[PDB]
């Protein structure tokens, strides 16, 4: 009754289920920048790099090796730093190597749509770990996890 | 592919041809043999390497033989 | 003498005897007297004694650890060491092959040889087991006949 | 709202509400063990949630009956939630 | 030729069927027979019902779709089984009965591909074979 | 109609076919034109599904089977208690359990061996036991040597009942398909007459015999001088005199006044403050409550009088949304295939024994069993090896079952069917979980080992730096530790001290005491969830991918257990369901191996000791376990190296046997990893060149020499890995717990 | 006896079982009443 094809292709490797075709689950992922309708690769990166790089500035900050010293915050912001790069870079290569010069208009799956996305993702992860890097200096809540 | 190849120690049992997951070997007219068939191997660009075909020989050694050569996604088989 | 000491003469053997004379008195001495743990614990001391003399007699040779060394070169004062007991040894093993090649082509020739290999004819068995005493004039005599060695030309072999 | 593709599900809150209350109504049958006090699940809940919060940033503390009557009652809510579900949509 | 409006073995759905590489580069197809409607097995997983007529079913590898046909004429009793190849572009090719005959029987029409005039004993070496274009036959 | 029907004579007795191996298979009756013949003679055995399509025969086949089992079973119970009859110290540690060691076997003075009959004590030497038969018969109320020789007569006696029984059920009265498919019958009389008799039966022994002679062997009395079991059943005064509510009768019991038997019959809970067991008043009420519910439990069956229940009525009724036709079908499934019983039983079993193990050792049931350190921590590995292999047996069925008796016609949109139709969904999130658990688990060992050698201490996963509690299980120990009076309010004490509480301390030695758990015991518990997690993994994608996958869409006609489908597809190396009981195997084996060793350190570092005058307790390491089990080398150091001594420098005691086994056991560990790390090819060359030495001398077998199959190779290399595996930990643990104990 | 009795008997594994336990009495006879023979006695 609840699981049924997926598409009504009995024959494509998927099934219909409530946790992959609900109301809920389609609203949610359409909603998602990655799906948004309307995005520029460009925005879809922004996005996401902002949501990324602000969870990223936490772990460094609470766990790294200067994290019982006066230098633990900034230690975490330029260590999340030092990944966003380092995923920036993935991404460009992944790039260049996967998507080839032909041009579907910026869908994401192209070229230039992938280097807008990868410039956007790079920008909004150091905007992102930067905001996070000024709350929790200015807000002791955050320093002390609410102790 | 994978390159088979026949040879005229083949009898024409047609077990080679039956033991084929894949369309690979098909029996062709002979005369070399009793039953006047032999193997043969038309489609090898389907061949996968199994050997079923080797397993179902009865010649002292091998009338069939696949010898395992380039990969590729029909070769490996690849659903995805 | 040829590098090390006799070990009848050795405080290191000496000494080993009375380490574990001392061993099995001390394990007796929590068993009342004529309790068969005391009886047991008698009966390894008397044994050890009896292997340590021994040891001492035969001629062994033994090092600075105290234990008995074996001169397995060929000197003949050293032969009950290991030639002779090899001797032993190689008799039995020809026994043994020998009569297992004589049952071998027994059943080779009967009507279904694998079935008196797995399901044995004891009587034809223990008649090829008699046999094997007299195993190295009949190895060659076998050999000498030529029903030993087969041909290159008869045994197959793989191509190069 | 569709739980699958093209199924449809009513999502009534009032199956909550009635096994909310199936489950805690039972619940106030009291009890003089040390655990409950003297009073019943749903009541042990209730002052307890009270008491923790007037000291509010302390956790319960391990051993407080805060956890062992938490666990236990809302084990039983999902219990006769999931069975007030299967005889709203099954036997409805 | 093959009709793609032949109705399918009304399966439940799998997560063992095709995925995007049946899209981008070859998807293989089965049409058969059924006298009646019987449970058959999937070569992905599970059962199905065949249909009553004409059955078409969609694969992502010919000998899934071979096995499929195996079961067929083995289990059931059917042998009309015709498999296809499509690609993207929606070129659809025959394979499996080529000559309308299986390929275990000898039938008029067939050039050998493969066959040598000589046993396995015969091949050459590949010191014989080295720096030079000779094949090994 | 739940009826008797049986065929008579059906097989003439006569040893016509014992001189034709293979008769039971067609391919085998031929004859050996190779070794693999007699290979697969043995492989193929017990295999009666594939003997013939008769589900009546295979049947009969098994149920005779069942009776010789029964029959060898009653003829080991037999020989341990005539050995603790005749060969054993009995008597000596009835006197004195705290003193002297207990022994049942004694060896022959040949070669030296003799050395292995130690100084167990009572003025007895011999081979000291870790079975815990001497507590178990003490628990029964045995007291003499004559007793156990009766145990042993009754033994011997239903030994040969139940091999009569084998032999008249096969060749003389063997009972039909109808009759064997009685799944509700079979059922009511198991639960009430077997379990729920068994258990009542032995509650009476307990309130008649086990009762009053344990209550005077505790107060002190002698054993000589204690009453007869007969004479307490007889004398209702005697017994009232120790359990004074016998004076009223049964009366109590028939008008419901229960509280009369208070006395005998009490929740009390904890261990006995003398023995360190287990109350046995406790036991006789726990016996005697399951005998209530198995009997009620046992009438819930329809079997002539329609009242009960129909297991197919209640299968198909239980179906929902998200599952389809739901559990229809499984009930032919199950009065269908053997196979599916046996992968059910074999699970449940399994998981049953690992139960038992940790129930056995928190709460000790028999009298001065919890002193006795060889004896706990042999019975509990004991017991966790033999639920592991259980489990993995029971994958094994599981997948022979898919393979041979599976129908998708009768499956249709069942939960069978449902399952294998989304099999890819639960095998790659359990990927997933399993990759997650092992990093979350093994890289913080890493992490700490790294950490450590590096010199940040501080950085580390330990109780002195970053702290990871195990706050879940600390708070069930502290519920656990107060439910007596406020959760169980008519319990005297705790279900088990390792909850928490005071220590139980017998002849100066602990005999149970609070098991604290901290970051290493999370890591550890984490470990375990790995382990067990990577089994199921494995099993699991065997068992759902036996009959097809994407890589061979038609695996159940190659079989259940093959050995490939060629080196094509990239390489087709073990793809069977046999080939993933075989990696699940290997990998129950590490599991089982860590739960040891997690059992052995703790319990020795943190519970088993000696407790001083001043009431502190000393243990056996001290403490290594909170600040060493977080490394690896920690592990390496303090438990292998440290507790590898006792073994390696057992020559010249009564535990050089033990250091013998652990060398043995090595050998046999690295002799396996010739048929792991290898194939049949280069065998089969070398045998051909053997077998031209042999042509040279004009002999060699008729039956031809052949390496051995791909599956047998696999088959000796796992056996051989896991003896040699267990019998090192044998050894260790065997060797270490007796010299410390 | 039965002859097929005595086959089974005749079989390759009981065969060699007792040939084995009998080689093993020997050569524990032979050790329980001339023990600690290190050497050929000469
Ligand atoms: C690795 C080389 C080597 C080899 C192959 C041998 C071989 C031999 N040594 Mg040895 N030996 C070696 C190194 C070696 N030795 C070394 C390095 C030393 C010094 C440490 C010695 C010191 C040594 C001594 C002192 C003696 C031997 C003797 C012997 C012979 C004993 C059997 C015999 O005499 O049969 C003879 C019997 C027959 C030919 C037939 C017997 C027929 C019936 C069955 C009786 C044998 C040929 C003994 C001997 O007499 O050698 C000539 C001997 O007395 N060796
Ligand atoms: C108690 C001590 C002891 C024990 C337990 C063993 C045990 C063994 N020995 Mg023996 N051996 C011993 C003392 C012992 N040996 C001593 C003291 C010597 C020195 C003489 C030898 C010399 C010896 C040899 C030379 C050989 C063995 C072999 C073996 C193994 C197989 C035997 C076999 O299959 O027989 C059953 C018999 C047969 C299958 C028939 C064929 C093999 C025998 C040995 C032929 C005997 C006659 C032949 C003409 C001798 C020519 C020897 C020359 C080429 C050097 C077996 C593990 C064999 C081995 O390891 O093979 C890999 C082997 O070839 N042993
Ligand atoms: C825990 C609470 C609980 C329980 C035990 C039941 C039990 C039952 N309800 Mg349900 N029901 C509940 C809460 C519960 N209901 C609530 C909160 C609502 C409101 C939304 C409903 C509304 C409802 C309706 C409208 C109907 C039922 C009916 C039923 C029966 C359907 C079968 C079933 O549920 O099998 C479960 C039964 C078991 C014995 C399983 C035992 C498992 C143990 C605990 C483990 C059964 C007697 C039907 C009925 O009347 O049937 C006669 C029916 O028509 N229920
Ligand atoms: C089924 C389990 C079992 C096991 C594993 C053993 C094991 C043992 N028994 Mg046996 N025994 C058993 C059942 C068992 N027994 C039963 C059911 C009885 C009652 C009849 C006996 C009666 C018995 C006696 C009377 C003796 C043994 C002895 C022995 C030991 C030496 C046996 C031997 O070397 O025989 C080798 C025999 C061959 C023919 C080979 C050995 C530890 C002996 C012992 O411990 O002596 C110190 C001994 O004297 N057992
Ligand atoms: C071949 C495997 C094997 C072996 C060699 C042993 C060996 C041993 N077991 Mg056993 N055991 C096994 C499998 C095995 N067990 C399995 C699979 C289970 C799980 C069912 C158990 C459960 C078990 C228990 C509970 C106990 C032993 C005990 C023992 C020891 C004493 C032997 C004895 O006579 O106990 C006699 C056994 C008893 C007096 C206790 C019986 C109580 C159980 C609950 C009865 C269950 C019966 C029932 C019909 C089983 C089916 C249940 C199912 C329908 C749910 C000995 C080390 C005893 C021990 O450790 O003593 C110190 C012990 O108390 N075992
Ligand atoms: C199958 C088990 C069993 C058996 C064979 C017996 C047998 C007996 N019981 Mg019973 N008895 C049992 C279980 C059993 N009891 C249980 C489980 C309880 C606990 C409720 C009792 C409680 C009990 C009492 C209180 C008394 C008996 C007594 C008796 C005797 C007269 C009836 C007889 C020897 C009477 C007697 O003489 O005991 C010595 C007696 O007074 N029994
Ligand atoms: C209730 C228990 C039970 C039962 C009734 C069965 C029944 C069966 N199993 Mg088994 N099985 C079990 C438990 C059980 N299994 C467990 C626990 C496992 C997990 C290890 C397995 C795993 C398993 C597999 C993987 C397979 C079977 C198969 C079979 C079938 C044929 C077995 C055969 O011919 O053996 C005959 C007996 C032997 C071959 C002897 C094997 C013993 C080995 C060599 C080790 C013995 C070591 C011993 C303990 C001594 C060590 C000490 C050393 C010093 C000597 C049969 C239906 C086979 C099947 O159905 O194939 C189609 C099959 O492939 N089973
Ligand atoms: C301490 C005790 C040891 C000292 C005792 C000495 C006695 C040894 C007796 C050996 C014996 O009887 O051999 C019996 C064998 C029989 O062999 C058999 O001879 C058969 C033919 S026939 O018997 O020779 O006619 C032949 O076919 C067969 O294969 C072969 O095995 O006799 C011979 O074949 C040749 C004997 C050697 C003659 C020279 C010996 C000189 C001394
Ligand atoms: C037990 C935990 C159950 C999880 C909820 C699951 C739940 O209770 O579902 C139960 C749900 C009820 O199904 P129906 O009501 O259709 O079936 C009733 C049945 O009695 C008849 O078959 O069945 C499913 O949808 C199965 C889905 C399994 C869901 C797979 C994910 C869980 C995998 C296991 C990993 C769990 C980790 C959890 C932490
Ligand atoms: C799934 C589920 C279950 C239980 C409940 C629960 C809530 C936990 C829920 C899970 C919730 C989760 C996972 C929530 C996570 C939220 C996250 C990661 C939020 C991230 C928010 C990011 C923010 C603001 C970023 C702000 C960045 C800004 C301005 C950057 C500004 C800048 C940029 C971008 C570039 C130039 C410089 C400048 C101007 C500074
Ligand atoms: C060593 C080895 C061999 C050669 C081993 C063979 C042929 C075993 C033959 C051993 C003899 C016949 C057994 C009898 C002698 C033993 C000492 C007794 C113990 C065995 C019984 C208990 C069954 C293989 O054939 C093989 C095949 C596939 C994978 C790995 C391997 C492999 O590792
Ligand atoms: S099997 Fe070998 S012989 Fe028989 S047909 Fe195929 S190739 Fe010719």
């Amino acid at each position: 009754q609840f699981v049924k094809p997926y598409n009504d292709d009995p024959f494509v490797g998927n099934l219909a289920t409530p946790v992959s075709t609900s109301s809920f689950t389609r609203s949610f992922l359409s909603n998602l920048p990655a799906y948004r309708s309307g995005l520029s690769p460009l925005l879809r990166g922004l996005e996401i790099g902002m949501t990324h790089g602000y969870f990223l500035v936490g772990p460094f900050y609470k766990l790294g090796p200067l994290r019982n010293s006066d230098v633990a915050l900034i230690s975490g912001l330029f260590s999340s730093i030092g990944l966003i790069i380092i995923l920036a870079a993935c991404l460009a290569i992944y790039g260049v190597v996967s998507f080839n010069e032909d041009d579907n208009t910026d869908s994401l799956q192209t070229s230039r749509g992938w280097k807008q996305f990868t410039s956007g993702w790079l920008v909004g992860s150091i905007g992102g770990a930067s905001f996070a890097y000024i709350l929790i200096s200015n807000i002791v809540f955050l320093q002390t996890s609410g102790l | 592919s994978h390159a088979v190849k026949v040879y005229d120690t083949c009898i024409g049992c047609t077990q080679c041809v039956r033991a084929c997951p894949c369309d690979v070997l098909e029996m062709v007219s002979w005369d070399g043999c009793k039953a006047g068939q032999i193997a043969s191997a038309p489609r090898t660009e389907d061949c996968i390497g199994c050997k079923r075909c080797e397993t179902a020989c009865p010649t002292d050694f091998l009338s069939v033989r696949v010898y395992l050569g380039g990969e590729t996604t029909r070769s490996m088989g690849l659903a995805y | 003498v040829a590098g090390l000491t006799p070990c009848k003469d050795s405080k290191d053997f000496q000494r080993r005897l009375d380490g574990s004379v001392k061993k099995l008195k001390t394990r007796l001495a929590k068993y009342e007297k004529g309790t068969p743990p005391a009886l047991a614990l008698e009966k390894q001391i008397e044994r050890t004694q009896a292997r340590f003399e021994r040891y001492g007699k035969a001629g062994l040779l033994c090092g600075t650890d105290g234990l008995p060394h074996l001169i397995t070169d060929g000197r003949w004062s050293h032969s009950g060491e290991f030639v002779i007991p090899g001797l032993f040894f190689l008799y039995i093993a020809g026994w043994i092959g020998w009569v297992g090649r004589s049952y071998v082509l027994f059943a080779r020739e009967s009507d279904k040889p694998t079935e008196k290999e797995i399901i044995l004819d004891v009587p034809a068995a223990l008649s090829f087991v008699s046999t094997g005493f007299i195993w190295p004039v009949s190895a060659f005599k076998e050999f000498t006949s030529g029903n030993l060695i087969a041909d290159e030309s008869e045994i197959t072999v793989s191509p190069r | 709202f569709e739980i699958s593709d093209g199924v449809e599900f009513d999502l009534n809150p009032l199956v909550l509400a009635i096994s909310f209350l199936g489950w805690s109504l039972p619940g106030l049958l009291p009890s003089n063990i040390p655990l409950y006090g003297g009073k019943g699940l749903t009541t042990a809940l209730f002052a307890e949630i009270g008491e923790h919060l007037q000291t509010f940033p302390a956790p319960p503390p391990i051993g407080d009956p805060f956890w062992v009557i938490l666990f236990i009652w809302h084990s039983g809510l999902f219990a006769t939630m999931i069975f007030g579900t299967i005889g709203y949509n099954g036997y409805g | 030729t093959l009709n793609l409006q032949i109705p399918s073995p009304t399966f439940e759905g799998s997560t063992g069927g095709w995925l995007r590489a049946a899209e981008v580069e070859e998807k293989y197809a089965i049409t058969w027979t059924s006298g009646k409607e019987q449970v058959f097995e999937m070569p992905t997983g599970g059962a199905a019902i065949m249909r009553k007529g004409e059955n078409l079913l969609y694969l992502a590898r010919k000998e899934q779709c071979l096995a499929l046909g195996t079961q067929l004429k083995t289990g059931f009793k059917i042998t009309d089984y015709k498999i296809y190849r499509i690609f993207p572009s929606g070129e659809v090719q025959y394979l499996h009965p080529k000559d309308g005959v299986f390929p275990e029987k000898v039938n008029a029409g067939r050039i050998g591909v493969g066959n040598v005039s000589h046993s396995i004993g015969k091949n050459l070496n590949p010191s014989q074979i080295k720096f030079t274009n000779k094949s090994f036959n | 109609k739940v009826s008797i029907t049986v065929d008579k004579d059906p097989v003439a007795t006569s040893f016509e076919k014992w001189a034709q191996p293979g008769h039971f298979s067609r391919t085998l009756a031929k004859g050996p034109k190779t070794t693999t013949w007699i290979w697969n003679l043995h492989a193929d055995a017990h295999d009666f599904d594939s003997h013939t399509s008769s589900l009546e025969d295979i049947s009969r086949k098994i149920f005779s089977a069942h009776f010789g089992q029964l029959s060898i079973i009653f003829l080991w119970l037999s020989g341990m208690y005539f050995h603790g009859a005749r060969f054993s110290n009995y008597s000596a540690w009835l006197s004195n359990p705290t003193a002297v060691k207990p022994s049942a076997q004694v060896v022959w003075p040949i070669v030296g061996q003799e050395v292995l009959n130690g100084d167990v004590g009572g003025g007895f030497q011999g081979v000291q036991i870790t079975s815990g038969f001497f507590q178990i018969w003490r628990a029964s109320g045995i007291t003499s040597e004559v007793e156990l020789y009766w145990c042993a007569l009754a033994g011997l006696l239903m030994s040969g009942l139940m091999i009569f029984a084998g032999w008249f059920h096969y060749h003389k009265a063997a009972p039909k398909l109808e009759w064997f498919q009685n799944a509700e019958s079979m059922l009511n009389h198991h639960l009430s007459g077997l379990l729920g008799l068994g258990c009542l039966s032995w509650a009476g022994h307990q309130i008649h015999v086990s009762l009053p002679i344990n209550k005077l062997l505790d107060a002190g009395v002698a054993p000589q001088e204690i009453p007869l079991p007969h004479e307490f059943l007889v004398n209702r005064d005697l017994m009232a005199q120790l359990y004074p509510s016998f004076s009223k009768g049964l009366v109590p019991f028939f008008t419901l006044n229960w509280s009369e038997y208070s006395d005998f019959l009490t929740f009390k809970g904890g261990l006995n403050p003398v023995t360190g067991g287990l109350w046995l008043s406790d036991t006789a009420h726990h016996h005697l409550a399951l005998a209530v519910l198995f009997i009620v439990a046992g009438h819930m069956y329809r079997t002539n009088w329609g009242i009960g229940h129909s297991m197919k009525e209640i299968l198909e009724a239980h179906k929902g949304p998200f599952t389809g036709e739901g559990h229809k079908g499984l009930y032919e499934v199950l009065i269908t295939s053997w196979h599916a019983q046996l992968s059910i039983n074999l699970a449940m079993l399994g998981s049953l024994s690992i139960i038992i193990a940790h129930h056995m050792y928190a709460m000790p049931p028999y009298p001065y069993i919890a002193t006795d350190y060889p004896t706990q921590l042999s019975l509990f590995t004991h017991h966790m090896w033999i639920g592991g292999f259980c489990v993995c047996g029971a994958a094994a069925h599981a997948g022979i079952f898919m393979v041979r008796d599976y129908n998708p016609a009768q499956n249709y949109n069942n939960l069978l069917d449902r399952v294998i139709r989304h099999r890819d969904a639960i095998i790659s999130h359990l990927n997933w979980i399993c990759i997650f658990l092992g990093f979350h688990s093994f890289g913080l060992y890493i992490h700490n080992d790294t950490m450590r050698a590096l010199g940040r201490t501080q950085d580390m996963f330990s109780d002195t730096a970053i702290q990871l509690k195990p706050v879940f299980a600390q708070w069930v120990q502290n519920i656990h530790t107060v439910a007596p009076g406020n959760t169980t309010p008519n319990a005297l004490a705790t279900a088990s001290y390792a909850f928490g509480g005071n220590v139980v301390s017998v002849g100066n030695k602990v005999a149970m005491m609070p098991i604290s758990l901290g970051t290493a015991d999370f890591m550890v518990h984490h470990i375990h969830a790995f382990t067990i997690h990577v089994t199921v993994l494995i099993l699991l994608k065997g068992v759902l991918f036996s009959r097809n996958s994407r890589l061979i869409p038609d695996k159940a006609n190659l079989g259940f257990r093959f050995p490939c489908d060629g080196p094509g597809r990239g390489g087709t190396c073990q793809s069977s369901a046999w080939d993933s009981v075989f990696l699940g195997l290997f990998w129950m084996y590490n599991c089982i191996s860590v739960v040891i060793f997690h059992f052995s350190w703790k319990m020795q570092s943190d519970v088993w000791g000696t407790v001083q005058a001043d009431n502190t307790v000393t243990h056996i390491t001290g403490g290594n376990f909170a600040q060493s089990a977080i490394t690896i080398n920690g592990w390496l150091r303090d438990f292998l190296w440290a507790q590898a001594s006792q073994v390696i420098q057992s020559y010249g005691s009564s535990l050089s046997a033990y250091g013998l086994i652990f060398l043995g056991a090595h050998f046999i560990w690295a002799f396996s990893l010739m048929f792991l790390f290898s194939g049949r090819g280069y065998w089969q060359e070398l045998i051909e060149s053997v077998v031209w030495a042999h042509n040279k001398l004009n002999f060699a077998p008729a039956i031809q020499p052949r390496a051995l199959s791909i599956t047998q190779g696999r088959a000796v290399g796992l056996a051989h890995y896991l003896l040699g595996g267990i019998g090192t930990t044998w050894a260790f643990f065997l060797a270490r717990i007796i010299s410390v104990g | 006896m039965d002859s097929n009795f005595l086959k089974y008997l005749s079989t390759a594994p009981v065969l060699l079982t007792v040939w084995l336990s009998f080689t093993a009495g020997l050569v524990i006879e032979a050790n329980r009443f001339f023990p600690d023979m290190l050497y050929f006695p000469m």
